[PDB]
Formats: C-alpha cells, sequence, structure tokens
C-alpha cells in the first residue's frame, strides 16, 4: 500500500539484529518492485 | 498495419542494407529479321469451296413417238324412243 521509495540511495534499510551468528552466515534478500523508464510515446 | 509503443516498428529499413549486385542491366536487343523464301501461288486440297448435294432430286429426259391408228367395234342400231 505504501511502497518503500527513497529518492536517495539508502535512506531506507531492512534491518536484522542477530542473536547468534554461525560461520558463513548471510541474508538472502528477495524484492518485488515497480520502476519506470525514461519516456512513453503515443 | 499496427504500430505499438513502446515497441515501435523501425521507422524504415535503414542504411545497413547490403547492395548485392550492379546487375541491373538489360542490354537492348538489336536485330534484323528476314523471312523470304519464294512463295508459289497454289496449295493442293481434297476439296475446297464445294457445297455437296445431300440428296438430289429425281431428274429425267423425255420422248414420245408414234402414230394414230385403231381397230374399232360399234354398238348396234336401236329403235329411237321419243322425239
Amino acid at each position: 500500500d505504501k511502497p518503500i521509495y527513497t529518492l536517495q540511495y539508502g535512506n531506507v534499510g531492512f534491518v536484522v539484529n542477530p542473536k547468534t551468528v554461525n560461520q558463513n552466515a548471510r541474508l538472502l534478500m528477495g524484492y518485488e518492485y515497480f520502476t519506470s523508464r525514461t519516456e512513453l510515446v503515443n | 498495419a499496427l504500430i505499438n509503443p513502446q515497441f515501435p516498428y523501425a521507422g524504415p529499413v535503414p542504411i545497413p542494407g547490403p547492395a548485392p549486385t550492379e546487375t541491373m542491366p538489360l542490354l537492348n536487343y538489336r536485330v534484323e529479321g528476314r523471312i523470304a523464301g519464294i512463295q508459289q501461288a497454289r496449295q493442293f486440297m481434297p476439296f475446297l469451296q464445294g457445297p455437296h448435294r445431300a440428296v438430289a432430286e429425281q431428274t429425267y429426259h423425255a420422248i414420245g413417238t408414234g402414230i394414230q391408228m385403231g381397230q374399232t367395234f360399234n354398238q348396234p342400231l336401236i329403235n329411237t324412243q321419243e322425239g
């Protein structure tokens, strides 16, 4: 309903504060988004 | 034709085309033609121009001849009735 849209790179971030971190830990992110383009012609 | 935006149909076949040949020329034909064999005035056919009879009429010639000759026998005389 209110998509994350920064104008600035990084104004907004997704946060995870881990309790325990094993060797080779990582976050695999997945995103759904809308984005244009430069022009539209009729 | 349909054009669809944003995928538009190129506005031409452009300048990247490969001219493949200069063979474009039809060489004009120049010629002198003579058909001159002696002609003889006649042809032979089985029949030309006839309107053959499908049936003829009957046809004839004529003759007569003779004389006037005769042998005769007559009725007898009778009594006359009246008058």
